[PDB]
RNA sequence: CGGUCCGGCCGGGAACUCAAAGGAGACUGCCAGUGAUAAACUGGAGGAAGGUGGGGAUGACGUCAAGUCAUCAUGGCCCUUACGACCAGGGCUACACACGUGCUACAAUGGCGCAUACAAAGAGAAGCGACCUCGCGAGAGCAAGCGGACCUCAUAAAGUGCGUCGUAGUCCGGAUUGGAGUCUGCAACUCGACUCCAUGAAGUCGGAAUCGCUAGUAAUCGUGGAUCAGAAUGCCACGGUG
């Protein structure tokens, strides 16, 4: 991918952490308290004041190396490709050609 | 079978009378591998025809299988451009099992109320020779005596 | 009480060989041992696209067997404890102790 | 829909429209926010929503509460 | 001491016990009848109990785990032959014409990619 | 049509693995990126020090790099002088404290990655390509190996056709999966393109 | 038999004979003789006036028939008046509920023409 | 076997099922026929397995300047206060049509209601989430266990037993649409999945033409996974009947 969608990822995930980590989530749960505040919370109001990037739904799973959107697999942190040439060269411990 | 010479395989013999010849009768009635409800068809089908025909079971299928069992049938060859029907004896195996699945075919073309009953009353049809099965063998019959020159 | 070891490793030819380490120093030193158990391996599959770009059919086909070994040792002697503690196993073997 | 739990409508176009009230009925009101929903408060405002290209004004009826700003902005032409 | 014999066909494993008197049959602390739907699956069973006579001469204690109705009732039809061959061995002969004293190593075949199924190709299109 | 990486699908057959260590869903994907960066690091830095092999294990919180080179002293240095810089950085690279183990490359002219990096080093200082190969072929020959397959592919000699050219000496089973295959690549980055180079080096069946 | 939309019940089974007003499904059917104390395997023979008015008065609870089906014209109208998305889609007969016009969409377009 | 809350549940027993490391076994080896006394084939014995026993991985020299400069890498070229870069809204989901691949059907070998027997293989801590409680329900609140042969996803469905419908565009089939909701997510208008109530299209077995599959296969029936906040009729994988 191109290094300003490679960017685009890394303030991704430091805004994650900064704010939906340890202050958004004890507000989403403050609006879904059933026995406090049933109209007047703004809660809902100050999650969109928060920026946007810092939601981790917002967040795309690339290739560690390339910055591939597709084609990922969690267990290794890499697209099928990377995943195949690590394979073959035996730095994917465990890892080789099944049969069954 | 290009080169492969290969036999038939055995299959085991009916759960009620133990006839081999019953077995590949459900089994060519079966249907999505439902081998269960293919003979609870099959039993009950010759339960209401040995009552309604005069009891034999065995010989009741045999009467009704007689009638639809083929001697002759034509194979499509093509030899210069022409596809010509040439008429061959078919094998006494092979006599039952054409037999059999018309049987099935015709009884499934039936518009009665349940397959049990559409069966009953296919080889009823087959065992005084007035029915769809027996107008197969029929069929058969005419196509072969036609090419009877190119036997 | 009873000491529970837990042996993880992705080679087998390597966990019954470090396995045969403790049973073999636990036995020695003087020790009731249960095992060595051989828990079932959790095999993890994935399955590819081997083309860069289409070609859907074509693919490859990998595994990554976990191996379970479990070790019971019923006497927590002094003399077994201090030379369980103190050896030297496969670095690619993970085991966990249960108290 | 939606869950519920609260009615969803952006807190800049919300400012804009207790602003138009108190200082009473301007020119359309240009606002993005296609997402949010009609509330009560906003019937006889002209809100000009976005389609992609053009704001299209919108006069609020008692009708259109409940609905979304951008059910009024087709987004696709098509002739 | 009880003479036993395993079976399986299948994903489905069965042991079965042999102990002489009456014609008892305990499957998983239940009934042949009990256990067994199905009159087909039930005589597959009484099979070993025809070449070998038996009507009140042994009982068996039987349990099975996997698999089907078929599969069940295999695997437990190769347990009783195993069981009946531990009791004289002589019974061999009369087994194996038969063909109770091979383990059917038919298994469901695999799913193969770019395969509908373990066999079933994709409908294939020329244009 | 399309051959089997050779080392690949030898892997737990004869041929062993870059990477022993264990870890869970947890930490997998995060040492994989950890490895794939301190092989980066290594790689750049003994370039010039002929590095065939780097085998890296965790040993619990630990990283234990074995660097195996056809030059030991470029990479040991001064009584430790170059170990002691690169173990310094590998520690930083991984986080959990770092060891440099040195495994020397006897016959470096047997090792496919010095023999693809050889004769890739040699396209890049303008050496015919039938020389390169026919060298590369006759130095494992002579040394022992019971086979060895040589290739070269893509704008050869500067060429506007490329062409996938080989020279094949000895022994080479592709099939036996109990046959000795060492195989490796190397990309000579030339003024005309991509040249890329496979080794095959048969060493006897078991 | 004759029960509130004008409608003659045929003499089937009660589930199913009441399924026959528009406005009545399955688990209105079964609400409905759950509530006036019915069978729902019992045929409209034996079932007398008495045990069919008391089903009349169950009935009448919920818009079903003519009164329904203005009901349900009305808020179809409402959308197209309103010159909302939904509206503009029941006015152009495509897809309402978002589904794809490329390939088929044939129950809202009707039998295609070349 | 000793003890019963009749649950392997607790002492125990290492028998068995199973788990997973090592090992044996099948080679036309034996017998017979055919065959140039050969190769081989055919049949039979023994055997769990018989003629590469079943399945997989494994794809020679090469062919199509075949596919991929948008995974990545890279020669040359081109933009470089723009072909770069940030943001909001939209589009990739448009709809006179045509073709390819699928799902669900047209029903009594079936629909529905109740009762009920038998799997395999997977996944899981920013997770799988029991039991209890509330809601017709999707779900929600409360809250155990479990980094797991222990706990959880998770009730397998076909099947079987009984009852009903009785060849009807139907108690078949579910499209489409109306009303109300649930959850995930800053946010479900364009354009999510699912539920409840109502609606009940086409379709009564498909022209010319055409495809898959040789055995635990086809056919049919459920189950899990990868990707994934959420979004499977696709794909990958699993066993049941057969
Ligand atoms: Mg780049
Ligand atoms: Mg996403
Ligand atoms: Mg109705
Ligand atoms: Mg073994
Ligand atoms: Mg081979
Ligand atoms: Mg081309
Ligand atoms: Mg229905
Ligand atoms: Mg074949």
């Amino acid at each position: 991918a191109k290094q300003s969608m490679k960017a685009r990822e890394v303030k991704r995930v430091a805004l994650a952490d900064k704010y939906f980590a340890k202050r958004a989530e004890l507000k989403a749960i403050i609006s879904d308290v059933n026995a406090s505040d049933e109209d007047r919370w703004n809660a809902v109001l100050k999650l969109q004041t928060l920026p946007r990037d810092s939601s981790p739904s917002r967040q795309r799973n690339r290739c560690r190396q390339t910055g591939r959107p597709h084609g990922f697999l969690r267990k290794f942190g890499l697209s099928r490709i990377k995943v195949r040439e690590a394979a073959m060269r035996g730095e994917i411990p465990g890892l080789k050609k099944a049969s069954w | 079978p290009r080169r492969r010479v290969i036999g038939q395989r055995k299959i085991l013999p009916d759960p009620k009378f133990g006839s081999e010849l019953l077995a590949k009768f459900v089994n060519i009635l079966m249907v999505d591998g439902k081998k269960s409800t293919a003979e609870s068809i099959v039993y009950s089908a010759l339960e209401t025809l040995a009552q309604r025909s005069g009891k034999s079971e065995l010989e009741a299928f045999e009467v009704a299988l007689e009638n639809v069992r083929p001697t002759v049938e034509v194979k499509s060859r093509r030899v210069g451009g022409s596809t010509y029907q040439v008429p061959v004896e078919v094998r006494p195996v092979r006599r039952n099992a054409l037999a059999m699945r018309w049987i099935v075919e015709a009884a499934r073309k039936r518009g009665d109320k349940s397959m049990a009953l559409r069966l009953a009353n296919e080889l009823s049809d087959a065992a005084e020779n007035k029915g769809t099965a027996v107008k197969k063998r029929e069929d058969v019959h005419r196509m072969a005596e036609a090419n009877k020159a190119f036997a | 009480q009873r000491i529970r070891i837990r042996l993880k490793a992705f080679d087998h030819r390597l966990i019954d060989q470090a396995t045969a380490e403790i049973v073999e120093t636990a036995k020695r030193t003087g020790a009731q041992v249960r095992g060595p158990i051989p828990l079932p391996t959790r095999k993890e599959r994935f399955t590819v696209l081997i083309s860069p770009h289409v070609n859907k059919d074509a693919r490859d086909q990998y595994e990554i067997r976990t191996h379970l070994r479990l070790v019971d040792i019923v006497e927590p002697t002094e003399k077994t404890v201090d030379a369980l503690m103190r050896l030297d196993l496969a670095a690619g073997v993970d085991v966990q102790i249960s108290l | 829909r939606s869950l519920k739990k609260g009615p969803f409508i952006d807190l800049h176009l919300l400012k804009k429209v207790e602003k138009a009230v108190e200082s009473g009925d301007k020119k359309p009101l240009r606002t993005w926010s296609r997402r949010s929903t009609i509330f009560p408060n906003m019937i006889g405002l002209t809100i000009a929503v976005h389609n992609g290209r053009q704001h299209v004004p919108v006069f609020v009826t008692d009708e259109m509460v409940g609905h979304k700003l951008g059910e009024f902005a087709p987004t696709r032409t098509y002739r | 001491n009880q003479y036993y014999g395993t079976g399986r066909r299948k994903s489905s494993a069965a042991r079965v016990f042999i102990k002489p008197g009456n014609g008892k049959i305990v499957i998983n602390q239940r009934s042949l009848e009990q256990y067994f739907g199905r009159e087909t699956a039930r005589m597959v069973v009484r099979q070993p109990l025809e070449l070998v006579d038996m009507v009140e001469k042994l009982d068996l204690y039987i349990t099975v785990k996997g698999g089907g109705i078929s599969g069940q009732a295999g695997a437990i039809r190769h347990g009783i032959t195993r069981a009946l061959m531990e009791y004289d061995e002589s019974l061999r002969s009369e087994l194996r014409k038969a063909g109770f004293v091979t383990r059917d190593a038919r298994q469901v075949e695999r799913k193969k990619v770019g395969l509908r199924k373990a066999r079933r190709r994709p409908q294939f299109s020329k244009r | 049509g399309q051959k089997v990486h050779p080392n690949g699908i030898r892997l737990g057959i004869v041929k062993p693995w870059n990477s022993t260590w264990f870890a869970n869903t947890k930490e997998f994907a995060d040492n994989l990126d950890s490895d794939f960066k301190v092989r980066q690091y290594l790689t750049k830095e003994l370039a010039k020090a002929s590095v065939s092999r780097i085998v890296i294990e965790r040993p619990a919180k630990s990283i234990r790099v074995t660097i195996h080179t056809a030059r030991p002293g470029i990479v040991i240095g001064k009584k430790g002088e170059d170990v002691e810089k690169l173990r310094k950085v590998v520690a930083d690279i991984a986080g959990v404290p770092a060891q440099i183990n040195i495994a020397e490359v006897r016959k470096p002219e047997l090792d496919a990655k010095l023999v693809a990096d050889s004769i890739t080093s040699q396209l890049e200082r303008r050496v015919m390509f039938r020389r390169a190969m026919k060298r590369a072929v006759q130095n494992a020959m002579r040394l022992g190996a019971k086979g060895i397959k040589v290739e070269v592919s893509g704008r050869l000699g500067g060429a506007e056709i490329a062409r996938t050219e080989w020279y094949r000496e000895g022994r080479v089973p592709l099939h036996t999966l109990r046959a000795d295959i060492d195989y490796n690549t190397s990309e000579a980055h030339t003024t005309y393109g991509v040249i890329g180079v496979k080794v095959w080096i048969f060493k006897g069946e078991i | 038999a004759r029960i509130a939309g004008i409608n003659i019940p045929d003499h089937k089974h009660a589930v199913i004979a009441l399924t026959s007003i528009y406005g009545v499904g399955k688990t209105r059917s079964k609400a409905i003789l759950a509530a006036a104390g019915i069978a729902e395997d019992v045929k409209i023979s034996e079932l007398s006036e008495g045990q069919i008015d008391t089903l009349r008065d169950e009935v009448a609870k919920f818009v079903v028939e003519g009164d329904l089906r203005r009901e349900i014209s009305m808020s179809i109208k409402r959308l197209m008046d309103l010159g909302c998305y939904r509206g503009l889609r029941h006015r152009r007969g495509l897809p309402v509920r978002g589904q794809r016009t490329k390939t088929n969409a044939r129950t809202r377009k009707g039998p295609r023409k070349p």
